[PDB]
């Protein structure tokens, strides 16, 4: 049996995603990608590059907006600018979402010389596609 | 003490001025016109002047410029409401159409104080002339910081 | 720190070829034609030897960035086939998707 | 804005040299991506662009490029057992014509501003010029 | 009546015939002039309005890359030109003019003209190493009866 990525059923009770219902052979075919980039294309460099900075940056994202993150990240990387678009849970006061705004997209910017910035869509809650 | 020693003073600066072959510039003029917001009554004639030597020379009046001449045309605590001052309408009428670059430290100043000297006076076509002014070009950048943004 | 001993080692062994890439390029190729005497090509042989062992290029090993696995990686995404599976069975490698054909 | 409108926005300055313009014979600009309907909102985009700046613009679409690699399933054993992956690519060729220097500098910057995420340009602009002063006369 | 530009005037100065005489560079710019600069930028410093706006600033920081796009952006080798890179013959005047050495030489300077990844320095470098390594072999070599410098 094939256990990569597939969050297997129980008794009806447990919530999932848009992202997490659909299995990796539905990638491409029902769900996009997370990450776009050129570096995947036919007669083009630096995917390891661009890969490991998007498993950094999807770290960073997690810990520092802890318990704050409604669905994953999506990254967009168009020249040399770096977007960041992430669905958040309306936990955290506002006034500290600029601040964590401000610090990350700094800290970011300065840590791999281009320029970041972070696109917050806030939810009231998670969205469930599915009771599984 | 003395306002005629003072100015007679502050004048004996400016013969220094050219007796060493110094050329002023736009913010000594500006300096001199800052200072004459203390005498309102009698800095009005001196003051116009100035401006009036400021084109002579070559110097172009800025947005602070004006913004002083206007603090000492028309004071905040005027009790003579009766008759005001025109010269307001006739600055606009100069500076209409006109686009003003950052060239002192009171450029922010002038829009705020344009547009109270207009509630004042109660006039509404003055406020649009003022407020166009605003549009033309880039002047948008001169309405102020964050507290003379609100009040304008 | 990084994953493990070996990819520590292996770390070194990267810095050390590029410290001595230029020397072991002058010196090799006095001994890579049939123009030169031929006594100082054997010398520049024994020159070349005299080098550390972590300067010869081929004591490196490619190992995946963030397992330290030393086979089983792919070469443009520097990642093992356990690691490069995890992440695009999950959509976070732009462009991968599975094979059906 | 209903009321409030800007009255003399201002505009760049646009000076124009003595030295002459470059002329391009032909322009060629592959954009690469893996989705096809982005490339074909890009296509829209960038020949309206050309047609509003007088520029003659064709298009094709050159094959498409699909790359697979073969992996092994599990962590340990079970050989037989592998999993495959692909990369595709697609291609839009947008084949200018007649541009000089100025007119291809303008339209590059303003498509290649505005290229989507994931996609990929490969300009190969073709230069005409004159023979060079020397090679015009033989000199022995 | 109020005329803005029509009356007396202190008439203290005169008009400037000379105008601008000292250049404002007089000397390297002060302390005080490089900061009253600064508070000139503030006055008219607002806020973004646009994504247009924040790309300007961006690009005149150098944070964003220039369009169209110029792969060789700020790249220059030390403003060579081909002819260095590629006839490299000037610096094998020292070697033997004929024989074995020369032989080599003429193969390792061909590589060289054809090496896009080096400047004409590093180039040079390669070359001055085989002059030292070979003048130090002296002796090897007049057994071989080839004769360096
Ligand atoms: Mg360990
Ligand atoms: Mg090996």
């Amino acid at each position: 049996k094939n256990r990569a990525a597939r969050v297997r059923v129980a008794k009806g009770n447990k919530p999932v995603s848009y992202e997490e219902a659909h299995a990796p052979h539905y990638i491409a075919h029902r769900k996009g990608w997370l990450s776009l980039h050129t570096g995947n294309l036919d007669g083009e460099d630096h995917a390891a590059e661009r890969t490991l900075e998007d498993v950094f940056l999807r770290k960073f994202m997690m810990g520092t907006f802890p318990g704050c993150l409604a669905d994953q990240i999506v990254l967009k990387r168009r020249a040399n600018q770096v977007d960041i678009c992430a669905l958040v849970l309306r936990q955290l006061p506002a006034h500290k979402f600029y601040f964590l705004v401000g610090y990350s997209e700094t800290l970011l910017s300065h840590f791999y010389k281009c320029p970041v910035r972070l696109h917050l869509q806030t939810v009231p809650s998670k969205v469930v596609y599915k009771y599984i | 003490e003395k306002f005629e020693e003072k100015w007679n003073d502050i004048l004996d600066l400016l013969k220094h001025m050219v007796a060493q072959k110094v050329k002023p510039n736009l913010q000594t003029f500006n300096t001199i016109l800052k200072g004459l917001r203390k005498c309102y009554s009698l800095g009005r004639i001196p003051a116009l002047q100035i401006l009036r030597e400021m084109k002579h020379i070559g110097i172009e009046p800025s947005l602070a410029t004006y913004h002083h001449i206007i603090h000492l045309f028309y004071p905040r605590d005027l009790s003579a409401i009766k008759m005001p001052s025109l010269i307001i309408y006739d600055i606009m009428n100069e500076l209409e159409g006109r686009t003003f670059s950052p060239q002192d430290l009171d450029d922010g100043r002038f829009f705020q104080l344009a547009m109270s000297v207009c509630s004042s006076l109660r006039d509404l076509e003055l406020a649009y002339q003022v407020h166009r002014l605003l549009n033309t070009g880039d002047n948008r950048k001169l309405v102020g910081h964050d507290p003379l943004r609100k009040v304008y | 720190y990084y994953v493990d001993w070996r990819m520590l080692r292996d770390l070194k062994r990267r810095k050390m070829a590029y410290e001595y890439a230029d020397e072991r390029l002058r010196i090799n190729s006095l001994r890579k034609n049939t123009i030169l005497p031929k006594d100082l090509q054997e010398m520049a042989g024994d020159e070349i030897a005299a080098l550390p062992r972590d300067s010869c290029p081929v004591r490196i090993r490619n190992r995946c960035v963030m397992t330290s696995r030393p086979r089983g990686v792919k070469r443009r995404w520097r990642l093992s086939r356990i690691v490069f599976r995890h992440l695009a069975d999950h959509g976070l490698l732009s462009g991968v998707q599975r094979a059906i054909w | 804005l209903h009321v409030d409108v800007p009255k003399d926005v201002t505009r760049p300055t646009i000076t124009t040299s003595d030295e002459p313009d470059t002329l391009y014979k032909r322009l060629s600009i592959l954009v690469k991506a893996h989705d096809r309907a982005v490339l074909d909102s890009y296509e829209y985009f960038a020949v309206l662009a050309a047609k509003e700046l007088g520029i003659s613009i064709k298009v094709h679409e050159p094959p498409r490029k699909i790359e697979r690699f073969t992996l092994l399933k599990s962590v340990h054993i079970f050989k037989k057992h592998r999993v495959q992956y692909e990369m595709r690519t697609l291609y839009r060729c947008l084949e200018l014509k007649h541009l000089t220097g100025s007119t291809a500098s303008v339209y590059l910057e303003y498509i290649q501003r505005n290229l989507p995420e994931g996609v990929a340009m490969e300009v190969t602009k073709t230069q005409i010029q004159q023979l060079p002063e020397h090679i015009k006369e033989p000199m022995w | 009546r109020k005329y803005l530009f029509k009356g007396k005037r202190l008439s203290i100065f005169a008009d400037k015939a000379f105008a601008d005489e000292p250049p404002e560079p007089e000397a390297s710019p002060s302390l005080w002039e490089i900061e009253f600069a600064k508070q000139l930028a503030s006055v008219a410093d607002q806020p973004f309005e646009n994504g247009f706006e924040e790309m300007i600033q961006w690009t005149k920081e150098g944070k964003l890359w220039e369009f169209p796009v110029n792969n060789e952006a700020g790249l220059d080798d030390d403003g060579s030109e081909f002819h260095e890179h590629i006839f490299l013959d000037k610096y094998l005047e020292d070697f033997p003019k004929q024989g074995p050495i020369r032989l080599f030489m003429e193969l390792v300077t061909c590589g060289l003209s054809k090496n896009p990844y080096l400047s004409v320095k590093q180039k040079v470098e390669h070359i001055e190493w085989f002059r030292n390594y070979f003048n130090e072999k002296r002796d090897i070599l007049k057994e071989n009866n080839i004769a360096f410098t």
